[PDB]
């Protein structure tokens, strides 16, 4: 028997829902969401690092004049400086007084730490539902872990559960996203080939490992010092290494409806919003036909104690007249009162005691018992705590 | 928390507003101010009403007086002089 | 759970409050067509 | 210290506490998340 | 120099932009789509192949009761044949003639094929373009290949291209695609644990290495014929099998606007829709000052032949007064007319040959050639073909 | 490149044709004002 029913995405309350298979006694399950994985499609634009200003051994030309190459690489820098007079260890290194050169190339690499210490800039386009919730099913709580689609099927207990598909359709990230680790940022990050010196994208590559790199850090070769060998340079400093320093926190804190963020892959962890559709194909074999039980007639109800709050914090005591010993089905046919028992036993002259929670301070419900019904009057009074711990229906 | 005595009689009425509320009371405020516009407006008929039978015998010629009381507070006081 | 709109109870208290709302209107209702049962009494008298 | 509520508008704020501080923070129906250093977050919910 | 253009969406078709810096002679471009490649995301939801029935020896009880267990495998049947008698060779395999059973257990399982011959069930979610440029920069042909999202720009002979953002989103693949080997199919196919017998997913399984199956084949035993070792079944035949029959033309076959459907990993090539804008940051070195440049006088156009077709099917001699030896442009002021030639050299009382092509019957078109304007009269015949083999402005 | 909205030629016989309409509409608009010009005179002459 196929059971369908929509519950609200909302973790940490508990569901109960009435089977009714028409010939068969009545069955109460309860449902509730112990996590919701929202998984956003995401393609990779680049990857941002530090940088590498790979300078080599400056040329210095001794009576005589150098000449710069023009060359195919990252933000390469060529300078030529007249008038030089190095010294080294042992004296002067070149001959002439004012005939000399020096030559200082420069150009900026993918440090090696870009394969270890990198953010990933990614574009998230559609997201997907999928996550797990438990059940009460015959006397015993099951764990279901599933997609949201309304596709995906798994049976527990020679039960088919099908999750989803989700109503909504809200996610925590934007359409540009920043992955660096274990947090995910909502960034506005700048497109591939167009980052600016300081910043964040300052040096672009596609992956950690890639050959080709886009570098924009504003570097200029200086006149090297009086009688000095080195190549003196002004270069914006690292806009990753900037970054990293000042970002923020992240989604994990600062997204609405207590999202939590997770890495490989980045995806949205237990978030209230919108509802969530079930269906659960229970098997006959968990089924009992109605005449196989009993009746009920002349029922009172009578309540000795009630405090309206999220929990149970009222008791009933229901009397009765069954024909026969047989398990029977216990229910609220009021929306707004809610009962801990889905199942008790009856006998005959008997009665029984059963927990329920409620809003309302006059609280006037019916409780359908079997497949007879009890009005049941009850004055709730107020709790000592106007703030809970838990959440209710 | 904030707790919704029951009264009574009214003031705990004022109390709910507190529990499950912004909105609630100014809805019932509205729908009072409403009523009252009702008892207005019945009250405006009545009174134009009470003209429309004291119409006829506004004229004159004897005649009331008479009726006049019994007689919804004007009838008189009018008949007279 | 909970958390819904109402109105709900407390009943009786209730039903003392209510009351007392819209009777008045009934009232100058009848008034009101009183008055014009009167007023063609005089157009039948005219 | 780190503060965000648990409901549609999050709100975080954050602080660095050096010296000895008394700090008051509203805590709303949906809940508030406060995070004290490198201690797991502390969850509070307001009981009716 | 920034120079920013709109061309078409038309691959095969050139386009030539005049670039005009002032106080520097004008620069004419001619570009030309190359291809334009589309890959999209896609989340592997399961895979589909032919099933193997696992059926091993019937466990033929002589003289007694045989009892079926119940087995935790995909599509597990089980039953016992009271009052058999089979025959073997030598004789009978039973001593008693009616008091024996036999125990036929059956299960589904993936065949050995799967991991060769196997269907994949993709969920297609967003696309990435990707593709080629071909530009007459400098009297030379250079090809660029970047990403059409203005934002990813590429360097060749110093000169910057950033290509895109796209006009418009087309794919021909819906949310839900089957691939088998190098076909691609638009299905709607049943989602994972809700495949029916006989028909495309009645075996569901992650990967072609899995281990856990889905599977629902409709399998039932039937009992053995008299004085027979046998296990006789009836099952609904491979579903996979019978696709790979009735499947019908791919998207390479089927798909619009031209597309061309490749595999490893999917995407379409080549599709002609929309527009693309395109930005080329010109080096200062290739541009050269006004100053350095002739002018002309009195020029009459006379059109000896001329055939309005899709190529230049027009010759246009064109005579002129230059004042001295130098390279001017050449260029249709008519929109409806296009020149071959992009640039000439002039010297005196000479005159210049060009091809054109155009549409119009008869074509009254104003060409500017340098900073002067020459009016020309052509009446174009109608070719010999009606349908061409090549894309035109 | 052809492939666009006219019109375009053939001038003369074009004209010639053109030529034909709208005349006799400027014609019955003068005619118009001037009975309305008549009209007028009547008037100021009662």
């Amino acid at each position: 028997y196929e059971h369908v029913t929509v519950i609200p995405n909302t973790v940490g309350v508990p569901y109960k829902t009435l089977v009714n298979r028409p010939g068969y006694s009545p069955m109460v399950l309860e449902m509730e969401l112990l996590s919701v994985t929202l998984e956003p499609t995401l393609s990779l634009d680049y990857i941002t690092c530090e940088y590498k200003t790979v300078i080599p051994s400056p040329y210095v030309k001794c009576c005589g004049t150098a000449e710069c190459k023009d060359k195919n690489l990252p933000d390469y820098s060529c300078k030529v400086f007249t008038g030089v007079y190095p010294f080294m260890w042992g004296g002067a290194y070149c001959f002439c007084d004012a005939e000399n050169t020096q030559l200082s190339e420069a150009h900026v690499e993918k440090s090696e730490s870009c394969k270890t210490e990198f953010a990933s800039a990614y574009r998230a386009h559609t997201a997907s539902a999928s996550a797990k919730l438990r059940v009460l099913y015959q006397g015993n709580n099951i764990t279901v872990t599933a997609y949201a689609n309304g596709d995906h099927a798994v049976t527990v207990k020679d039960a088919k559960f099908i999750v989803g598909p989700m109503s909504s359709a809200w996610t925590p990230f934007d359409n540009k996203i920043v992955v660096y680790k274990g947090d995910v940022y909502n960034m506005d990050y700048p497109p591939f080939g167009a980052g600016r010196p300081g910043q964040f994208g300052d040096i672009q590559s596609r992956t950690p490992e890639s050959k080709d790199v886009y570098a924009n850090t504003q570097l200029v070769l200086q006149r090297p010092a009086a009688g000095t060998v080195h190549v003196p340079y002004s270069q914006a400093p690292s806009g990753f290494k900037y970054w990293l320093k000042e970002r923020g926190a992240s989604l994990q804190h600062t997204a609405p409806f207590g999202c939590q963020i997770a890495t490989n892959p980045v995806r949205a962890v237990n978030c209230a919003v919108g509802n969530m559709p079930i269906s659960i194909d229970i098997p006959e074999a968990a089924f009992t036909r109605v005449v196989d039980a009993p009746s009920l007639t002349d029922m009172s109800c009578e309540v000795p104690a009630c405090t309206h709050s999220s929990d149970f914090g009222g008791v009933a005591i229901i009397k009765y007249a069954a024909s026969k010993k047989g398990k029977c089905a216990v229910h609220s046919m009021t929306n707004a009162v809610t009962i801990r028992e889905a199942e008790i036993e009856v006998e005959g002259n008997s009665q029984l005691q059963i927990s329920f929670s409620t809003a309302l301070a006059s609280a006037e419900f019916r409780v359908q018992v079997c497949s007879t019904q009890v009005h049941c009057a009850a004055e709730c009074h107020p709790p000592k705590d106007h703030i809970v711990n838990y959440p209710a229906s | 928390s904030t707790n919704g005595t029951a009264h009574g009689h009214p003031h705990e009425i004022i109390l709910y507003y507190y529990e499950l509320y912004p909105t609630m009371t100014v809805v019932i405020v509205s729908v009072a101010s409403f009523v009252l516009l009702s008892m207005v407006g019945t009250a405006v008929g009545m009174c134009v009403c009470a003209r429309r039978r004291c119409i006829t015998p506004y004229e004159l010629t004897p005649g009331a007086t008479v009726p006049f009381l019994l007689s919804l507070l004007c009838c008189v006081r009018t008949t007279k002089a | 759970h909970t958390t819904l709109g109402v109105q709900d109870i407390s009943t009786t208290a209730m039903s003392w409050v209510q009351k007392i709302t819209g009777g008045v209107g009934l009232i100058v209702a009848v008034a009101a067509l009183i008055l014009i049962v009167v007023l063609c009494v005089s157009f039948s008298r005219h | 210290l780190s503060y965000r509520n648990m409901g549609e508008e999050p709100n975080y704020q954050e602080e660095w506490v050096m010296h000895k501080k008394e700090v008051v923070l509203t805590v709303p129906t949906e809940g508030l998340e406060v995070t004290w250093g490198n201690n797991e977050p502390y969850k509070y919910w307001p009981q009716l």
